RNA sequence: GUCCAGCGUCGCUGGAC
């Protein structure tokens, strides 16, 4: 976005920028880091124009006209008990100019981590993992080419 | 436990036991000392303000409850310019052996040791001209050869660092004491103070019988021996040698040369930081690992103490009329960052204030702590600075020099401290308090900024700066000296010069459809394709005449252009609802610009009863009037408030002129259709734009309110239907019902609003109706929950009818402005077919 | 007009206000530092108090140690404004 | 006065080494913090006063003034029958 | 400070308020004697044009100022506002 | 502020330079005919005042009078205003 | 599945049935 050379203040402010937007040094949970780092990657969208990405790929949130194959949208309260589980950690949103979808690997990481922890009990983790089974929205990055029309819009 | 009550003199010389803030940092050092002495320079830095001379006033304190003696505190600042440390030092230790001299009581011990004392004191004087010398004389040379045999001189010479050692030594046996504590204090006043004190700490007191405790801060002691090394280079070479790549490799040996010295001197491992007050109570969920709490009125028992956070918000939430939430927590945050010195000033005087006030108008005794504190910051910035000129015309003209200096304008006028400077970090959280205050219970003022102050920022960021540091400034001077940000006149004439300036703009195809405003044509053109006319204004009768004739303008170019903007309507309002008293001015707004007065082009442009005509419109104002002046007093505006209503109106505003721009089809007049469009239907949703624009807001960020009532969905903007205009009324509307909670109390600008008679002809115009099966069920639904919320029918029934499916003349609904024609647009296409 | 409510009280309260003749930096003859002119101008309000008592001892007692501590001012008035130490 | 003579503090030799307008640029934000720190301490803010003119005592319509200010014009009238000063 | 002692002097010419030397005070009682002597109700002081000099008129102006100040004098400067001015 | 400050030799001539003479310092052409005090200087909102004062007293009781300075002096500033931008 | 609406410049999102 802006090379280092060619203003060190400029560089500089990002890095400033940066950190708080992605809360690097004043973590709160590993999950919320994974649904920032979703967001992040989509400011730059590759050249073909399609939904995969590094580590992710962006599902349809509404149905589209004609499916040439057997498609249909994604119907989260398809799956079972434990495919549920895991796919809703995976689910994610980012709040843009239009409300998209992510599932990266990195929610899966971020949710071992969450889980992961000493003084196992029957309620403790019955209350983290339904923590963990959440549906969070991330606001685009202060620097993105539309991070003042999704705060119009509103979660 | 902290109490810290604010009605006392609180300076470092007035401070008890309990008002100590640092209480566990004091308790920390002072064991640290003991531990050195028994089996050597510290440090304790800190920003202005911090509690420096507070901090170590309680250290020796502690210190006179291993034996260590301490010396009373010094400063260079309040010295003789001229005076050596040393010889400050040898005074203030001669006092301290004098009187434990005078309480020996043997007298062969005393009538011994005070000449031994007196043998050194008066070794040390021989010596001290080789301090205050200029050249070296040697006739001392002699003098300096005579090695006296006693005192156990190790090395020759004058060898003035050995005089004090054996002295300090002498005095401890005196005082039977193993060590001797020397405090210094701040050159904060005297920056050049400090070299002095630097350069004898580590030449003279190398002692093991002495410790040493300097406060400052080390950023600026940094900028001082940096300073002085430069000194130490000759002129000649600094002045020839000035090639780039030899000035980098000096501009290095400086810097590590500073390093190397300071870290000699002040040993890493024992500094000390004085945190400021964020850092103590923390954040404000993290509960931190102490508490404070202040006084606030006189007599207040130390039990019901109340926390500084929450006193630093109860003075922001209602000093800046600002709810509870994020953005309150971000002002308080900032204002914990401010140094204890000024943190502390701005509440002795805050609470103060309030105490005599009530023995209110609350954002006036804000505005005038923070702008006394704040003071140095306004100079720096520009702003203004009189103090009997406050009011609209200084405000207006104040916010536009923020955002100046701000580089920004998209988010600029929302008076943020989110910037980067110190120097504009001052200047935000006072003007949020300026606007807080001045714009507070009333309507009129309220909708000046709301088109004034923070409109005329928006404006030149996109229809003027499209146009060289020296021209960018050139144009801002003649921007100003246009609109009269300064020296306004009403906002009604603010309207029509922003009509000139919002109209120099190329628009693409040459339509003459603008951001908030429509273009009609002045003359008449042959072969007309439909029913389209000159419009003209002898069509409509009463309010509908009234309410249109009020939103005109017209410009002197080659050609004059006769627009209609709905700009020139909002000017209206705040003119009317001014003076509550006769009734001829209702009158006068209506007609003071129509036809009096002309608006040159800007300088860089690059191009039947007369009496009963207005009688029932005239009322129907007066009886609205009365509801304005008895619930305007009630309502709490901020400054995040009328800058947020502002973004909505813009962008809503911006779409609306751009997608009705290609649906000017041939069957527009009289058209109903979704896809048809003609003035009325682009009019009927600019008035309503504003409308939707303070009822989403308001629900919002509002003090008088407690919460928001949309309710979880997602806000969007009613700019080709209105859809879901009346869902969020509908959906608020059950949201009070429930809770039994009033309409009026809870959104009173809405209220005072939705119920004009100026906007009511505006809302339902006869081209701007849609004519479906879906869209009548949406339209008549509008209909039904504005009559409740005005509590007075808009239309009648006979009347509504009429104008839904397919003469008779109206009172409260314009007529032939969907007939008249938008000048600039030739209507030979159709509309097409789907 | 806060002089004259303060050097014309009733002696209502025991605490008490007294005020010098009013300072003028501009009008101040330079290079004469601001604690020499404080001190002339409360020497005449002193001195002429001084002269207004009416039991001789006590005037006699005032006015020695006064006027000792007047002398020890000047020695060290030297140390205010000097370009050299000694 | 106070921020000049916080430039005056400097060395004069680093003033003309160091100029790079990076350096530059805690010169200037260093002195106003020593400034504004300053102005603080010498006349604290809860202890400044402001004279008041008329127009904020009492004359602005619509609002009860906490002060009345009665004027009488032609000569000798009653202290009751005096006009308004607005 | 061999003059300090000289300031602070009491003295039986008029009392002087104001202590201290306050050379304004010293010459203004002269004006006062030398009417009586020379029975005048005031004396004017007329000084002439600085037109050919710019320091000439800086230690005009200045007496003016401090000195110039009783109700027995009057003063008729001579000039344009142009040099003054600048 | 530049004005006719003579004590007296009035009359509507020496007027029209006070009318015209006055808007040129406020640089606003479109009103400055109505010598309403809105500048943002206390020098100028000071001699409008007195400006509006004499336009009432040389106008009150003539025609002749109410016509020439209305053609003349009220014109000229609206006139003015068309050539100016080109 | 269909109608209505809105953001970006066809894709995209909300609502209803
Ligand atoms: N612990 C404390 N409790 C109460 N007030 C405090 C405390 N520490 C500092 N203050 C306030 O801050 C100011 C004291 O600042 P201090 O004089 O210690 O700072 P400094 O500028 O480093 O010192 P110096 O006066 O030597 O320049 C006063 O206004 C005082 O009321």
């Amino acid at each position: 976005l802006a090379r280092a050379e060619n203003d060190r203040e400029k560089f500089e402010q990002l890095i400033s920028e940066y950190v708080a937007y992605m809360s690097v040094g004043r973590i709160e949970s590993a999950s919320h880091w994974a649904n920032r780092c979703c967001a992040v990657v989509a400011n730059s969208p590759n050249d073909e124009k399609i939904g995969v990405f590094l580590g992710m790929v962006q599902l349809n949130r509404k149905s589209r006209q004609h499916m040439p194959g057997g498609y249909k949208k994604f119907n989260i309260d398809t799956e079972n008990g434990l495919a549920k589980a895991a796919m809703a950690s995976s689910l994610s949103t980012v709040a843009s100019n239009n409300l998209m979808d992510f599932c990266s690997v990195f929610n899966l990481i971020g949710a071992i981590a969450d889980i992961s922890a000493c003084r196992c009990e029957r309620s403790a983790i019955t209350n983290a993992f339904n923590k963990v089974i959440a549906q969070t929205t991330c606001i685009v990055p202060p620097w993105s080419e539309a991070a003042v029309r999704a705060e119009m819009k509103g979660s | 436990k902290i109490i810290i009550n604010l009605f006392a003199p609180n300076l470092p010389g007035s401070t008890k036991e309990d008002d100590l803030i640092q209480k566990s940092l004091r308790d920390q050092l002072v064991e640290s000392i003991r531990n050195s002495i028994a089996y050597n320079v510290f440090f304790v830095d800190g920003t202005r303000g911090a509690g420096k001379t507070t901090f170590i006033n309680s250290v020796v304190k502690s210190l006179n409850s291993v034996n260590i003696k301490c010396l009373p505190t010094i400063d260079p600042t309040k010295l003789p310019r001229h005076e050596p440390i040393l010889v400050t030092v040898t005074a203030r230790l001669n006092k301290m052996v004098s009187d434990k001299l005078k309480g020996y009581w043997a007298s062969n011990d005393y009538r011994k040791q005070k000449e031994q004392w007196q043998n050194h004191l008066a070794q040390l004087q021989r010596g001290l001209h080789l301090l205050t010398d200029k050249e070296y004389k040697p006739e001392y040379f002699s003098d300096a050869l005579k090695l006296d045999a006693q005192l156990d001189y190790s090395i020759g010479g004058q060898d003035l660092s050995e005089i004090f050692e054996e002295l300090v030594k002498r005095a401890c046996e005196i005082l039977d004491c193993k060590a001797i504590l020397i405090t210094f204090d701040d050159i904060d006043t005297q920056f050049d103070a400090g070299w002095d004190v630097l350069e004898s700490i580590r030449k003279f007191f190398n002692s093991r019988k002495l410790v040493v405790v300097a406060t400052g801060d080390l950023r600026l002691y940094s900028q001082l021996i940096r300073g002085k090394q430069y000194e130490n280079y000759s002129k000649t070479l600094l002045e020839q040698e000035k090639e780039s790549v030899r000035l980098a490799e000096r501009g290095y040996m400086v810097e590590h040369l500073e390093q190397q010295y300071l870290l000699k001197l002040f040993p890493v491992q024992k500094r000390i930081q004085l945190k400021t007050m964020l850092q103590l109570v923390g954040e404000k969920g993290k509960a931190g690992k102490e508490e404070i709490k202040v006084k606030t009125e006189p007599g207040m028992q130390d039990i019901d103490a109340i926390d500084v956070r929450q006193a630093i918000g109860d003075a922001v939430r209602e000093g800046l009329n600002l709810r509870e939430g994020s953005d309150a927590d971000m002002y308080v945050n900032e204002l914990l960052k401010q140094p204890v010195r000024l943190l502390m000033q701005v509440l002795q005087d805050f609470y103060t204030k309030k105490y005599h006030a009530t023995s209110l108008s609350v954002p006036n005794l804000l505005r005038n702590a923070l702008y006394g504190s704040m003071l140095s910051s306004i100079y720096r910035a520009g702003l203004n600075y009189e103090q009997h000129r406050f009011g609209m015309d200084s405000l207006c003209k104040d916010i536009f020099t923020y955002v100046k200096q701000d580089r920004d304008f998209n988010t600029g006028f929302y008076l943020r401290p989110q910037s980067e400077s110190e120097a504009l970090r001052n200047c935000s959280i006072y003007l949020a308090s300026q606007v807080s205050e001045n714009c507070q219970g009333s309507l009129s003022k309220f909708l000046q900024m709301l088109l004034v102050g923070c409109g005329s920022v928006s404006i030149f960021n996109q229809f003027v700066t499209e146009l060289d540091r020296e021209k960018f400034e050139q144009l801002i001077s003649e921007y100003v000296a246009y609109m009269s940000v300064g020296r306004i006149e009403s906002a009604s004439h603010w309207a029509n010069r922003c009509c000139a300036v919002v109209a120099n703009s190329p628009n693409d195809e040459k339509i003459g459809v603008f951001l908030g405003m429509v273009q009609l044509n002045r003359k008449s053109r042959q072969h007309m394709p439909g029913g389209y006319k000159k419009f003209n204004i002898d069509t409509e009768n009463g309010l509908a005449k009234a309410a249109m004739a009020s939103s005109l303008s017209t410009v002197a170019s080659n050609n004059l252009m006769d627009f209609c903007s709905v700009f020139n309507l909002i000017g209206a309002i705040a003119d009317i609802s001014a003076c509550r008293c006769e009734r001829s001015a209702i009158t006068n707004a209506f007609n003071k610009v129509i036809a009096q007065t002309t608006c040159i082009v800007p300088p860089w442009s690059e191009a039947q009863d007369d009496a009963t005509e207005f009688s029932d419109a005239i009322t129907k104002v007066e009886q609205w009037l009365k509801n304005v002046n008895e619930i305007e007093i009630g309502i709490r505006p901020s400054a995040l408030l009328i800058g947020k209503v502002w973004s909505r109106f813009y962008f809503n505003l911006n779409n609306v002129a751009d997608q009705h721009k290609t649906r000017l089809y041939r069957n527009a007049e009289h058209g109903r259709m979704a896809s048809q469009s003609n003035a009325a239907k682009i009019m009927r949703f600019n008035v309503l734009a504003f409308l939707h624009a303070v009822l989403v807001e308001e629900s919002l960020y509002h003090s008088v309110s407690d919460r928001e009532y949309i309710g979880e969905g997602l806000r969007l903007n009613p700019v080709t239907s209105v859809d879901e205009f009346e869902k969020k009324i509908k959906i608020i509307g059950e949201k009070l019902k429930a809770d039994n909670k009033t309409w009026k109390n809870t959104h009173p600008l809405f209220f005072l609003l939705i119920s004009c008679p100026i906007l009511h002809p505006f809302i339902f115009p006869v081209g701007g109706i849609n004519c479906s099966v879906k869209a009548l069920n949406k339209e008549t639904s509008f209909n039904k929950l504005i009559d409740e919320i005005v509590g007075d029918k808009l239309l009648s029934d006979e009347e509504w009818d009429y104008l839904t499916k397919n003469q008779q003349i109206f009172q409260n609904t314009i007529t032939s402005l969907n007939s008249s024609t938008i000048v600039g647009a030739s209507y030979d296409k159709d509309t097409p077919a789907r | 007009s806060v002089v004259k409510s303060l050097n014309s009280d009733q002696d209502d309260v025991k605490v008490n206000i007294k005020c010098l003749p009013t300072i003028d930096p501009t009008k101040l003859p330079r290079h004469e530092p601001i604690l020499v002119t404080v001190t002339a101008r409360l020497n005449k309000m002193v001195s002429d108090k001084l002269k207004g008592y009416w039991a001789s001892n006590d005037y006699r007692k005032q006015k020695e140690q006064w006027q000792n501590h007047l002398a020890q001012l000047q020695r060290g008035l030297h140390l205010l404004t000097d370009k050299e130490y000694k």
